[PDB]
């Protein structure tokens, strides 16, 4: 064992010199060195790799760790018993074992192994005192640093481990060191100007070039996907310094780009993932916005893909939604973002007018995704925008047409009717402000549902005196399956009195 | 940010019904869980006048969603939640979204689980810290939304 860990640092020190080929065959055969010069030029020396992210990678390669070394050590006592036998007639155990503290499995190319602490200890002293790091980034041939970039904490302390390697001839590094940068000070500034002016020519100017502006863009897209706040931050900070006040650069700067829809493909399918993952509200919007300007309509699938991603938006981030329209501050932001929405799902419906399968009562026959359907009522419920209303009263004519049924739904695989309207969208009905919503929750309701929509608060006072009287209703048609539902008649009857001030049915939990 | 007014304070340490119907809407959303707890949980108190109280309380909760929130939150159970943390602890004394995204996209009992793993977390660090001062970053903790 401590030959073997002390093998590893001389080896590590070898192929940081050398690259090319021992560098490389390090890389591709031993899992261990190749780990060992990426713990060097991380300088981020931890068990998992801080460059591999992913938990259940992490999670598997330790798993796999601990089954080699339980393995290994079923081998050693194995063979120290068989030794024992030979030599000396002694049975060996686990507390009674020499060569378990002083061998190891030999399998430097099988899994990779768990580091000492002074072993890890003596290779960052070497990376301090040796800077292979910074060795690693002049070597140019291989560029192990962009094969790992193909993590802004280590890139940081190893850019300023590597200060000289500022440019990098690769323009995926070029903009690494523009998110890194996004006398000492001022030369750095001098630098940081010059190679945004290098990006600028490279996006913008006559030498602007499909590739690498794809390289560009997609390194950029890609870091705001990353899940990090602050790697968003950086990567919207990055392409506002290439390129809502603080999203002009998005909504105005970005569609004013020579290769502008060649890569508005690909910015919209990765903003459709920053729609998924992202938190700001109004990094939301204007990604709203953009996409409401911006987005292919011409591919059905893509189509349908960004409906159920805005649909995602809409029902899975409820909370951000209701950051976006409070109605303590109706701004035309908002007003805006949601007439872009209205406008998105029209051309959505329009698309298939011209998983569930929905038939419409006019005869028109296509099958939607209940979560955009979803999406499109709560939009409804989110109400008429002060702007543009034909696009409103079109989708309400659609989904909930004046005295004629609604279109009626069906299951994809089975064909059989599915429920298009759940208790709690029926809340959000009730608790809405719409008359139509308001009775098209009303019809079908089971006593129950009844008892948690009026339990239920956020409700106006129309719906709660529309409650009351389903209720009497209720009460009037079946007041002994309504009382057995019943569980505190005098926390019903205090809430029907509540409402009073906000009868039947009061009377009946009287008695 | 908003902190709580010394005269929303004051209401509540008076616990006047009238008081609490006079704040406006941003401080009651901020006092909610407390008020919700009042109104729907077993009264200590069987006075007459506890209820008139109580009724007034129903009548200022009047708007809220996040009282149904608050409801689920309730509806969880506490001693399962109660006796894991105990056995979470013990251990401790001997996810590829964030935490923001695992705390929305979860549900309430998740909720409370990971809500309850930082703040245990966090005070075994100060435990072992001994009065050093650190800080602990999470981006739940440290998302305004």
């Amino acid at each position: 064992s401590t030959l073997y860990w002390k093998a590893w640092p001389l080896l590590l020190v070898v192929a940081a010199f050398n690259p090319e080929n021992i560098g490389l065959a390090a890389w591709e055969e031993y899992p261990t060195l190749k780990m060992l010069m990426e713990m060097v030029m991380t300088n981020n020396y931890s068990y998992p790799p801080c460059t591999l992210t992913d938990e259940e990678t992490r999670t598997e390669m330790l798993n796999r760790e601990l089954q080699t070394a339980q393995r290994e050590k079923q081998e050693i006592l194995a063979f120290e018993g068989h030794l024992a036998a030979a030599s000396t007639k002694q049975t060996i155990t686990e507390s009674s074992s020499l060569l378990l503290s002083q061998l190891t499995s030999l399998d430097p190319q099988g899994p990779p192994r768990r580091p000492p602490p002074h072993i890890l200890d003596q290779v960052k002293s070497l990376n301090q005192s040796l800077r292979l790091g910074h060795l690693l980034c002049r070597s140019r041939n291989p560029d192990f640093l962009l094969h790992i970039i193909q993590s802004m904490p280590w890139l940081a302390d190893l850019v300023q481990s590597s200060e000289g390697s500022l440019d990098v001839l690769p323009v995926q590094c070029l903009c690494e060191f523009l998110l890194h940068d996004a006398a000492k000070k001022r030369q750095r500034q001098q630098k940081q100007r010059q190679l945004l002016g290098r990006l600028q020519d490279l996006l913008l100017g006559p030498k602007a070039d499909e590739q690498t502006t794809c390289e560009v863009l997609d390194y950029f897209l890609r870091r705001l996907g990353s899940s990090q706040v602050a790697s968003r931050v950086l990567a919207m900070k990055g392409l506002s310094l290439v390129l809502l006040q603080g999203y002009q650069w998005l909504l105005r700067d970005l569609p004013r780009l020579p290769l502008f829809d060649s890569v508005r493909s690909t910015t919209a399918l990765a903003l459709q993932q920053a729609i998924h993952m992202e938190t700001d509200p109004q990094t939301i919007s204007a990604y709203l916005i953009y996409l409401s300007q911006h987005t292919p309509v011409e591919e059905q699938a893509q189509h349908s893909d960004l409906a159920l991603d805005v649909a995602r938006l809409v029902v899975e981030r409820s909370t951000i939604m209701s950051h976006l329209f409070s109605k303590l501050s109706p701004s035309a932001a908002s007003d805006a973002v949601l007439s872009a929405l209205l406008s998105i799902f029209s051309r959505y419906v329009r698309r298939m007018r011209q998983q569930v399968f929905l038939r419409w009562s006019s005869g028109e026959t296509a099958t939607m995704h209940i979560l955009v359907v979803h999406a499109m009522v709560i939009l409804l419920t989110l109400g008429p925008p002060r702007a543009d209303d034909s696009e409103f009263q079109a989708l309400l004519d659609i989904w909930f047409p004046e005295e004629k049924p609604l279109p009626t739904a069906f299951l994809v695989d089975t064909s059989e009717e599915a429920l298009l309207l759940p208790d709690w969208l029926k809340l959000r009905m009730i608790r809405s402000e719409v008359l139509r919503l308001v009775d098209a929750a009303l019809q079908d309701l089971e006593p129950q549902q009844l008892l948690l929509f009026v339990q239920s608060f956020g409700i106006p006072v129309s719906s709660m005196s529309k409650l009351l009287q389903f209720l009497d209703q209720a009460v009037a048609h079946d007041p002994q399956t309504l009382e057995q539902n019943i569980m505190d008649k005098n926390y019903m009857a205090h809430l029907v009195e509540v409402q009073h001030e906000r009868q039947t049915f009061h009377s009946l939990l009287t008695a | 940010l908003q902190f709580v007014s010394p005269f929303a304070f004051e209401a509540m340490q008076k616990v006047d019904v009238v008081c609490l119907a006079s704040l406006s809407d941003p401080e009651l959303r901020l006092l909610l869980p407390c008020l919700v707890r009042m109104a729907l949980c077993a009264p200590a108190d069987q006075s007459q006048s506890w209820a008139q109280d109580k009724k007034l309380i129903l009548r200022l909760l009047s708007g809220v969603e996040a009282v149904n929130s608050i409801v689920a939150l309730l509806s969880v159970d506490f001693h399962a939640l109660e006796q894991d943390a105990s056995k979470e602890q013990q251990l401790r004394h001997k996810l590829q979204h964030g935490l923001t995204l695992e705390f929305e996209h979860s549900d309430s009992p998740r909720r409370l689980r990971l809500v309850l793993s930082e703040l245990l977390a966090i005070m075994n660090k100060v435990s072992e810290s001994n009065g050093e001062f650190f800080f602990k970053s999470s981006e739940l903790f440290e998302s305004p939304v």
